[PDB]
Formats: structure tokens, sequence, C-alpha cells
């Protein structure tokens, strides 16, 4: 509701994505419930199937092996990369930016290109599995990462060159969507929601 | 005859004009959405090959449903179809939008956007791979290059 | 009358080309096709309501100045007078006062919005 | 032959206009670490031509909830002034030489608006009218300081007499003496025009289309064909007002190389602030205008009164 | 300068497609010019390049035949004519060309690779494999 | 631990103030971001050129579905259904009988590629390496009809694929 | 790469040179290889107009000189 | 990269970095795709005695 450009009320409706996740996994074992939870955020797929895999893991009084650990800490810490490089980039689309968002995506495919050669799919592997990870990195995967994390933060600044100290773009968001502290937390906010209004909660630390 | 050859050359010219400027809808229902903006990424770039993304129904000239289609959402993908001026064509990407794909026993799922609306080309994946996709758009221009709109108005 | 041309020649040819697009074309218009555009769902008012404009206040200070932007187009051929100090003196009075139009209306909280 | 005069002014610009939409995909490609078209001709050539054929071979809609007559009118008055607003540009020689060309196309600019605020109230959509106010906004915003620094710069000229603009700038350019007005000067074109950053009726992020979400195939072509043409023609103001070019009355060829080479590196530039900036919002845009840009232009414009009276340089008026 | 070793470049780019006529012919069929390594060329025609001083991702490149099964392929091209042997040098799942490392020779292999064939008349049409289940009587042929 | 974005405050002397004041009068910074675009126009553009120019892929690509044999020409299928059993989406359909020789065959081995996630199992589970997911990704089709795949169609692509298809499986074969 | 970008920039330069350069010779032709007077001012105006009648042809561009003189 | 010392230099300005040392395009430092067999290693219960089920 516009009185004229000003916004009265905002009123998400949303379902036009449900797809009925939940109840269908109850028809699924376990493994076969893993794909569903890349799918439920497109954008950072390892995540979502590493805790699916903690959650099962835990049920199950099952410890994964190191290397899967540090395997799946890993490729999170690349998810993240995505994630952010994805929300970072379309929110600059979107309020008009249209250039790191190629900039990055070109980024964004070489990670692909990881998950494609750990798993056989760009996006939405089931790498990560209760009980550790279904198949080993294939030899050379780990030097290739070196190459390519050894330029990102290039990319990243040039990003930053691009966006953080430009007027229009500070205009567009230096107090746009102030959230109290106290209201982050009642309504439910996490992440960096939280972390931006200046709580300090990160659950890799406080809960690793 | 002379007619013929006429109506096959200017046939030739609206079908080249119509495949080489394809213009697809910004319209991406899901997982399958963010193939196609790698698409549209450096790497595969479709605006060589004409492809332009435009966010208008009616500036825009093809329709991608990448992403599971529900229920709720059908009737906004007909409206927008309907607005869409022609020709148009669709092109349904993932297994989500072809048959409903994971979710095709979901109560909040169209098992295919073929029920709800008419499709062209089938990219099969899930997700497809951007290459695919831009495979699956080819093949499209391919398709319309071989319609025969006027020589058929010309034969009738 | 040579303005009066290419006047006509242009506008011709735009409507031409307007021509050429409605009637080159196939069309197969149903309801739903020419239905209004509310991005997939239907409209739920008119788009003929009332738009409330933020800016009103500016928009009338805009005629204001736009007075002030005619009453300033001769000043070129002003400086061509032999009583440059009047001139001057009174080319200054204006931009002056319109300046402090500006101040005013800016400092009473008049160029900001709603 | 005066026809023919006309018809040689218009049909190389709307090829132009076709060529530059070529040049825009692939500048903003390579800013992107893309290739422009490339696929449609060689080195994409004849993109522009399918997307000409494309769109006026495409079924033309009129909204049921449209008012037609405007709806048709708006596109024909927006092509038909910008083709005009070329007429009385000197390169080197005016089509149409009028003792008050600037005048005459700050009036046609003016009367251009209407096209957009007349195609998004005929729409009868929400998206289509709220584009329509946002333009009415941008041009409350841009109007006063966009006269006002044309009358500061015009002071050393003289007159309103485009051709004379070349004498003015025979022994150097007028950006050397008016760069902060320079400076605004190409930021209101660039809001006139509605390019980014001030892409505000438009949109796209915000507004799915702006005021031109209810239009398609011709028409669009034609408000298209109107946008480019103008970018084209405010940055060959641009060129003439203050990168001046030496023009040699036996060989004009000369000068019409210059001035073609500047424009098309202004609207380069054009093509390169779209590419680099975000979009600003259009309380902002008019903040900017209304509180930055009119006090600095009133200031400069009573700089630009005094100075040749204090220095003795008042231009002639002949 | 580096520029006329640019230009001259170019001009060994025109020699090296056979001519102004071949450097055309590459032009308007794949877009890209570039002269590389002719590593090999299957039975159906699709010549095979490489260039390793490119970038990863341009560094082997495939020119489509002009013909292959029956169908002319001068204009149309599409990624299924890769036949599947040079597949997997040209999507970079292996660094030896099947020249170099030929593939197992099996009988059941295909010898002819065929190319997509949807909206042809040799396109797939789906069917059910097993035989009817239920066997109905069928009455005597005797009027009693 | 924590890290504070934000939180820094500018110098009040004289010359920072007047480099803040030219970067707001002179539009430094814009012009900044104009030089990052010009750096990107003169680099060297990433795009590839498809078809001719095909995206770098691995041994472990999941794709079209293929039914394998042995090299005797046998297929591998031996009617397991397990393969059947962990189909995330139900894709395959799978009825069986004795054959003429006495083997444990498959009448029927249907994959719906439309229902399919291309999930990889089933390859994974598949105990005797007759179902494949092969290298092909461009196997896109103009009817529906024409993705619900049958065993003559899955063999064909098995066949039609197997020299790519084994030379895979030998390379990422030692991993599984 | 970069210059792939110069031909579209060559033929959208060629196209606007093309105006600039017709009208100059389209003048040229039509007053008799000279530049097409400018009138800003009766007084130019009337100066043509007394040409016109001088020429005899009332064509303007056409100059009577020392010649026509005693 | 292929450009030439003059484009290095003005992309290099422009940026206000050195490109050259860092650039996106991937070139010969990628890994060889063709990549010796690998040699897995078993885990900790891969024993031959005492290794009961019901302790683990
Ligand atoms: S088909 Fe797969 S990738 Fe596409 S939307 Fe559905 S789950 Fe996501
Ligand atoms: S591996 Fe494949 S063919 Fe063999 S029994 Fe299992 S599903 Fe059937
Ligand atoms: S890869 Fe295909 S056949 Fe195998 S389980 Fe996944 S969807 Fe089913």
């Amino acid at each position: 509701e516009l009185s004229g450009e000003m916004v009265r009320k905002c009123d998400p409706h949303i379902g036009l994505l449900h797809r009925g996740t939940e109840k269908l996994i109850e028809y699924k074992t376990y493994l076969q419930a893993l794909p569903y939870f890349d799918r439920l955020d497109y954008v950072s797929m390892m995540c979502n199937e590493q805790a699916y895999s903690l959650a099962v893991e835990k049920l199950l009084n099952i410890q994964p092996p190191p290397r899967a650990q540090w395997i799946r800490v890993l490729f999170g810490e690349i998810t993240r990369l995505l994630n952010h490089i994805m929300a970072v980039t379309t929110h600059a689309l979107d309020i008009g930016a249209m250039t790191p968002f190629f900039w990055m995506f070109e980024e964004r495919e070489k990670m692909f290109e990881f998950y494609e050669r750990v798993s056989g799919a760009r996006m939405h592997a089931a790498y990560i599995r209760p009980g550790g990870v279904h198949q080993d990195l294939p030899l050379g995967l780990l030097d290739d990462i070196y190459e390519f994390s050894k330029n990102f933060s290039f990319r990243i600044d040039e990003l930053e060159e691009m966006l953080t100290n430009n007027r229009i773009w500070r205009n567009r968001t230096v107090d746009i969507g102030v959230v109290t502290a106290e209201d982050a937390l009642n309504y439910g906010f996490s992440g960096v929601m939280l972390r931006g209004s200046g709580i300090q909660w990160d659950l890799r630390k406080t809960q690793p | 005859s002379r007619g013929e050859y006429v109506v096959a050359k200017l046939d030739d010219l609206v079908n080249w004009a119509r495949r080489s400027s394809l213009w697809p809808m910004t319209f991406g229902l899901a997982c399958c959405a963010v193939e196609m903006m790698h698409m549209a990424a450096p790497r595969y770039d479709m605006d060589r090959f004409g492809v332009v993304f435009r966010a208008s129904p009616r500036q825009s000239d093809v329709m991608i449903v990448a992403g599971t289609l529900t229920n709720k959402m059908a009737p906004a993908l007909r409206k927008v179809y309907d607005q869409m001026p022609e020709p148009r064509y669709v092109v349904s990407m993932g297994s989500c939008a072809n048959g409903g794909g994971y979710y095709h026993y979901s109560y909040s799922v169209v098992r295919g956007c073929d029920r709800i609306v008419p499709v062209d080309i089938y990219v099969p994946g899930c997700p497809p791979t951007a290459e695919a996709l831009l495979y699956g758009i080819l093949q499209l221009q391919r398709k319309i290059k071989r319609e025969k709109r006027l020589r058929i108005w010309y034969r009738r | 009358m040579n303005i009066m041309l290419t006047l006509l020649t242009n506008v011709t040819l735009a409507s031409l080309l307007v021509l050429i697009a409605f009637w080159l074309p196939q069309l197969n218009a149903y309801s739903e096709k020419t239905s209004p555009y509310e991005c997939g769902f239907d409209p739920m008012g008119s788009a003929r309501l009332p738009f409330s404009m933020k800016f009103f206040l500016v928009a009338i200070t805009f005629l204001l100045f736009d007075l002030e932007i005619a009453l300033l187009l001769p000043l070129p051929w002003a400086s061509q007078t032999n009583n440059l100090k009047t001139m001057l003196t009174m080319a200054l009075f204006l931009l002056i006062l319109l300046a402090a139009s500006l101040a005013y209306e800016w400092t009473q909280k008049g160029l900001e919005w709603a | 032959m005066f026809m023919i005069n006309i018809l040689s002014l218009i049909i190389p610009i709307l090829l132009a206009v076709a060529f530059l939409t070529l040049v825009e995909r692939k500048v903003l490609g390579y800013m992107q670490l893309r290739k422009g078209p490339n696929v449609v001709g060689p080195y994409g050539l004849l993109q522009p031509i399918a997307d000409a054929l494309k769109l006026f071979t495409k079924e033309p809609l009129r909204p049921a909830t449209s008012s037609i007559s405007m709806f048709i009118i708006a596109p024909i008055l927006a092509l038909s002034l910008a083709l005009t607003m070329w007429v009385p540009l000197p390169m080197p020689y005016p089509l149409i030489n009028m003792n008050l060309g600037v005048l005459f196309m700050l009036a046609m600019s003016s009367l251009a608006v209407y096209s957009i605020l007349w195609s998004g109230w005929a729409s009868n959509s929400k998206y289509a009218l709220i584009g329509a106010l946002r333009a009415v906004a941008q041009t409350i915003s841009y109007e006063v300081t966009l006269a006002i620094i044309l009358l500061s710069v015009l002071l050393m000229n003289g007159s309103y007499t485009l051709s004379t603009l070349i004498t003015t700038q025979e022994h150097i350019w007028m950006i050397f003496t008016s760069w902060p007005l320079a400076m605004m000067w190409f930021i209101s074109t660039l809001a006139e025009t509605n390019r980014a950053p001030f892409d505000l009726t438009e949109g796209e992020s915000e507004l799915v289309s702006g005021f031109n979400v209810e239009y398609a195939a011709g028409p669009f072509a034609m408000f298209f064909m109107a946008e480019y043409a103008n970018i084209i023609m405010m940055n060959a103001f641009t060129a003439i007002l203050f990168l001046g070019a030496s023009h040699d009355p036996h060989t004009p060829e000369l000068y019409t190389i210059n001035f073609v080479l500047k424009t098309l590196a202004l609207t380069i530039t054009f093509l390169w602030i779209r590419a680099s900036y975000p979009r600003f919002r259009y309380d902002q845009l008019m903040h900017l205008l209304w509180k930055s840009f009119l006090p600095l232009t009133l200031a400069l414009c009573m700089w630009h009164i005094s100075l040749p009276i204090m220095t003795a340089s008042i231009p002639p008026q002949s | 300068m580096e520029l006329v070793q640019v230009l001259r470049r170019g001009l060994q780019q025109v020699s090296g497609h056979g001519g102004l006529r071949g450097y055309l012919r590459v032009l308007f069929r794949a877009n890209d010019v570039r002269v590389g390594t002719l590593v090999g060329e299957d039975k159906y025609g699709n010549k095979y390049y490489e260039d390793n001083k490119q970038f990863f991702g341009r560094h082997r490149w495939v020119i489509y035949t002009t013909e292959m099964n029956g169908r002319d392929t001068f204009w149309d091209v599409d990624g299924s004519m890769v036949p599947p042997e040079w597949h997997r040098w040209l999507h970079c799942m292996t660094d030896d060309p099947p020249t170099t490392k030929p593939p197992t020779a099996r009988k059941y292999i295909w010898t002819n690779h065929k190319f997509n064939v949807s909206g042809t008349p040799q396109q797939y049409v789906p069917y059910s494999t097993t035989r009817k289940k239920i066997q109905e009587w069928v009455p005597p042929s005797t009027p009693y | 631990t924590y890290k504070f974005v934000n939180m820094r405050e500018p110098s009040m002397d004289m010359k920072s103030v007047t480099d803040r004041a030219a970067q707001t009068l002179l539009w430094t910074e814009l012009v900044r971001g104009l030089g990052m675009t010009l750096s990107y126009l003169f680099r060297e553009p990433a795009t590839i050129n498809y078809p001719f120019e095909k995206g770098p892929l691995s041994p472990r690509f999941r794709g079209e579905h293929a039914l394998r044999r042995y090299p005797s020409g046998e297929e591998r299928c031996i009617a397991c259904k397990l393969c059947e059993a962990v189909c995330p989406a139900q894709a395959i359909t799978i009825e069986a009988e004795p054959r003429a020789d006495g083997s444990r065959r498959t009448t029927r081995y249907d994959i719906d590629m439309t229902k399919c996630i291309y999930c990889g199992f089933c390859q994974e589970a598949c105990p005797v390496d007759a179902i494949v997911e092969g290298p092909n990704f461009e196997f896109s089709t103009e009817t529906h009809e024409e993705l619900l795949y049958n065993k003559e169609k899955l063999l064909n692509n098995g066949d039609k694929w197997e020299a790519e298809i084994a030379a895979n499986i030998q390379a990422d074969y030692l991993y599984r | 790469m970069w210059f792939e970008i110069l031909p579209g920039i060559a033929v959208m330069a060629a196209c606007l040179f093309i105006p600039g350069m017709a009208t100059a010779h389209i003048h040229k032709f039509t007053n008799g290889g000279k530049e097409k007077r400018v009138a800003h001012f009766s007084y130019q105006w009337n100066l043509m107009e007394r040409d016109r009648c001088i020429s005899g042809v009332n064509r303007y561009h056409v100059t009577k000189g020392l010649e026509n003189i005693d | 990269a292929s450009a030439t010392r003059v484009i290095q230099l003005l992309r290099n300005w422009a940026s206000g970095r050195d490109l050259q040392a860092k650039l996106q395009l991937r070139y010969q430092e990628i890994s060889k795709r063709t990549q010796p067999p690998p040699k897995l290693p078993v885990g900790p219960s891969h024993k031959l005695s005492n290794n009961y089920y019901c302790t683990r």
C-alpha cells in the first residue's frame, strides 16, 4: 500500500514456491531426503546438506571422520563465498549497479567447477551426507582451489571499489532498513541481520 | 514459382530476425534460475547470441520456466504468458518445470508447465547446466529457422 | 516554412512507422493478452485513482522559478547596453532574489518531501 | 533539394541510433568481462537490423484500459521531436539556422517530456503511472538548472545562435572557461535523457519497465529510437557548446569529423556511466539538483554575468 | 611497436585459415578467426584444434563439419554433433586426445554417432516394453 | 574474534577537509569507479565460443542416464531394483521376468527424465555398474514424451556413449 | 577483444558524418558553389533581395561584379 | 594474457593495481585434467582383530 511512492504497508505473500518439501521428506529415507536440502537454498546448497548431515549424525550417535569434517568446512566456506557473491551482486543489480554481477559470477562459475569436480553437479551436489562426504577430493582439486583463492581477494577489492565508497550507493543504503538490536532479536533475525545491528553472535564461534 | 521464391525469402528474413533477437522475460521461479543467470554471466554470455533479458512481458519474446511451478504461481505464469505478444515461445528448464521433478507427487506442485502453458523446448536436468540451457535456446532458434508461416500462407 | 516542412516530414515518418507496426504484424488479440499488467496477478484498484504527490510544493516553486528562467534569458542581449552598471545591478538583484527564495523555501523545510 | 537534406539528416541518424544499440551492448559487455553481440553478423553488425525487424514483425497490443489516442500519439511525438531537435545543430552548417536555436532546443526537449507522461497515463497501468510521475519529478529537478547553465555559458557566445558557438570557441574550448558549468551540464543532460544513474522513468529494477511497460513491438521500438537519438543529440550539443572544433570554411569535412568523434566519445561516456554507477532515488535526484546544483549555478551565473563586464570581454551581439 | 606485431598476427590469421575466403568462412560459421594446432578430425568431418596459449576454456575448440548424417550443417551446428570419443577431450574431462589414446573397441558400441534427433522423423517415441498382462477368453467359433 | 566494519572517524584537519571537499565537488570516487570499468573494458573477455568451445567438465559429471553392457555384449542389469528403491524421485520403473536363457533381466526399465533430479544415485547404488549417468548434457527435446526414456532408449544411449563412459568410470572408479 | 567494439563505432561514425557533409554540399550546390548566406538580421536579407534583383536570373548567389558597371 | 604493454599499462593505471599479477582468466597454472590414479586410505575399523562391532 503506497501513498505516493512511500510504502504505508508492506504485506509479503509467500507460498508461490511451496513444494511440500517437509511432507515429502516423511515418505523418503534419510539418504533420499538429503537432495531436498540442496534445493531449499539454491545458492548455499552444501551448507544445508551439512546441517541435515549434522542433525542425522547427532541422532545416529555417529561421528564424521576428521578429513570429512575438514572437507565439509572448506566447501561450506566456498558455499558462503558463492552465497555472498550472489547476495551482494544481485542487491547491487536491483539497485542498479549491474557490473559486479558479471564480474563476480565468473568466479561463481569457477567455484561451481570445484563443485562439479567433487560431485559431478555444478550445484545441488549430494556431497555432504550423514556420516561424512560421499567421495574423496579428486587429485589436484586443492591446488586449483589455492589458485582461485590467491586471486579472489583482488576481485572482492574491485567490487568494493565499485560500490563501497560510491556516493550513490551509500545514499541508497546508508540509513535504510535500520533495525534495533532488541527488535532484531525478538523478530527472530539471524546472521548478518543480527550482527549488522551490533549483536555479537556467530554460531561458528559461539557453537562450533 | 517466383511468388514462392519471394515468400520463402521473406520468411527467411522474418525467421532470421526473430531467432537472432530472442528476448527472454525475467522470469525465474526456482534454483534453475541461477543457472540461467550463469548463462547470462560472461562465460556463456547469451547477449552474444542476441538473447537479452527484458522484464516487461509485452517487450519479451520467450518465457523460460526455470523452477518448480506451484499451484499458487500457475495463474500468474499463465497471465504473464498471455500478456506476452506473439510470436511467443516457451522453454521449460529443469525437471521441476518439465514434469514436476523432485516434487512431482506434492499437493502444491503442477506436474509440468505443459499443463498450464504450451512448451516448445524442454531442457532436461536438475538443475540444467548453463551450457544445456544455451543448447536449448539455440535449438529453439533452429526451430524458428524451420518455420514456414509465409510459405503456408501462399500455399493456403 | 522550412521548419514546417521538417516537422511534417518527421511526423509523417513516425506515423508511417506506427501504421507499419500496427498492420504488418499478425494479431491474435484476446482479453487476457490485453489486460493490464500487475506482475502476473490482477490489479486491485484502478490506475486512475489519485496518486499523492509528495513534492507538490517543489512543483509550484518550479513554476515560480521557470518564471525567473524566462526573466533571465534576455541577459545576453542586455550586456550590450551602455548602462552596464544598472543592467548588472538589476541582473544581480534578480539572481539574489531567486537565491533568497530558494534559501527561504529550503530553511522552511519546503524542499523536503511529504 | 531541401527535402533531400531533411532525409539525409533523418535516415542516417536512425541508423546511427540502431548501431549505437550494438555499441552499447558490446561496450557494456566488455566492461563486464563479456563480449557484446557477435553471432549476428560480422562482429555483431547486423544485430540492430534483426532487432528492428523482430520488433516491427511482433504483434502490437493495445491495452484494454488504455486511452488509444494518447497511447498512439505519444511514440509519434517522441520520435518526431527527437528527429526535430537534430535540425538546428551546426554540423558545421545547420539545416535550419535560427537566431534562437538554443531556446528552440530547450522548448523541444520540454515538449518531449509529455510523450513519457502521456504514454504512462494512457497505458492506465499503475507502474506506467509511477513512471510518468517520476518523469514529472525529473523535469522539475533538472529544467531550471539546465536553463541557467546554458544561459551562463551562452553569455560568452553573445547569442543563442548555435552556429556562433564555433566562432566563440575558435581559439579555445569553452570547457576551460566554464568547466564546473560543464560538469553540471553533463549531469543535467544525463538527467534529461533519463540515463543511468538517473534512469528512473523506466527503472527496470524498481518498475518492471516504467512508462513503456504496456508498449510492445513498433511503439516500443519508436520509444527506444527516440531515447538513443536524444542521447546522441544531447552529446552533440555538449560537443558544440564546450568542446568546440576547428572549422575551415573551404573544407567542412574536417569540422564534421572532429564533431562526430567528440560526440561519439561523449556517448561512450554515457554508456560508461551506465555501466559504472548505480541508480539514484528520484527524491535524491531532485535533492541533488535543487540543493546542490541550483545554488552553484546561481552563483556561477552571477559570476558569468559580471566577468565580461569586469574584464571588458562582452561578446559581439552579431 | 607491439601494435604492428598485432596487425601482422591478424594477417597471419588471414593466411592460416587458407586465405581471405577461408578466413571469412570461419568468421561467419564460428565467429572466431583464431588459428590453432589441428589435433585431429573425426570420421564425420569435425576438426578439433588446440591453442594452449589461450586461457582455459578457449584452448580447445571444434570446427563442426558442413555435412553429417545427411544433414547440411554449414550454418546449423549443434553440440551433439561431437562424437563421444572427442567429447571428453573437448569438455576437458581428459587431457589426452582420442588419436593419442584411442577408446576401447567394443562390438556393441555404435559406429556412427547421431546428433539430437528431436523434431525429426528419427525422434524417440516412448512406448511400453512389456507384454499384455491379462489374457482374455477367445469365444468358440462354433455356433454351439 | 570480532571486527568493526565502519566505526571510523574522519580527521578534521584542514588538509583532510579539503580532500573530502574536493571529493564531493570534483567527484573523485566516481572517477575511480569509472577507471575500474575502463580497466575491465581493456581486459580479455571470458566468454567461450559455444557451441564450438565447451566448458570444462570432470569424469564425475552426472548427465544423461545410460544402461551399460559387459564386454561380451550381455546387459549388466540383473534386475536388482535396488537402484529403483534408492531413486529419490521415484523416476525409475523396473519390471523383470526370467529370460529365455534363464537369466534375471529387465523386461521394463524406464527412467522419466522429467521426474529425475540427476542426484547421481543408482550409479552408486546399482551393484553391477549397469546404470550410469553419462557425459551428455545436450539432450534437450521438443516434446515432453521424448524425455520419458525406455529400456531401448537407455541401451541405445549406453551403446552410443560407452567409449566415453568407460573412460570416465576408469578415471573415477578408484575414488568410489 | 576490445577492438571488436570498434567496427560498430565506425559504422555509427559514418552514419553521423553523412548529415553534416550532406548539408554542406547541398548548400554548396544550391547556392552556386558558395556557402548559403546567413541572414540573422533584416539587413542581410535586404542585401540578399538586392542581389536577387541585380542578378537578373532571380538567384541571389549569382554575383555581378565590376563588369556590370558602365 | 596476450595484452600489449600499452594496454597493460593503461588497465593497471585505471585499476590502481597490477592486473597482470592476478588475472581472472585461467592459464597453464590450472591442474592437469588427467591425473595419476589415487590410492585412498582405509579407515580406523579396517582391522582383522579386536574390531567387534559391539565396541564401535
Ligand atoms: S529442477 Fe532442480 S535445480 Fe531446478 S528448481 Fe527444481 S530442484 Fe532446483
Ligand atoms: S544396477 Fe541398474 S540395471 Fe542393474 S539391477 Fe540395478 S537398476 Fe537394474
Ligand atoms: S540419477 Fe536419475 S535415475 Fe538415478 S536416482 Fe537420480 S533421478 Fe533417479
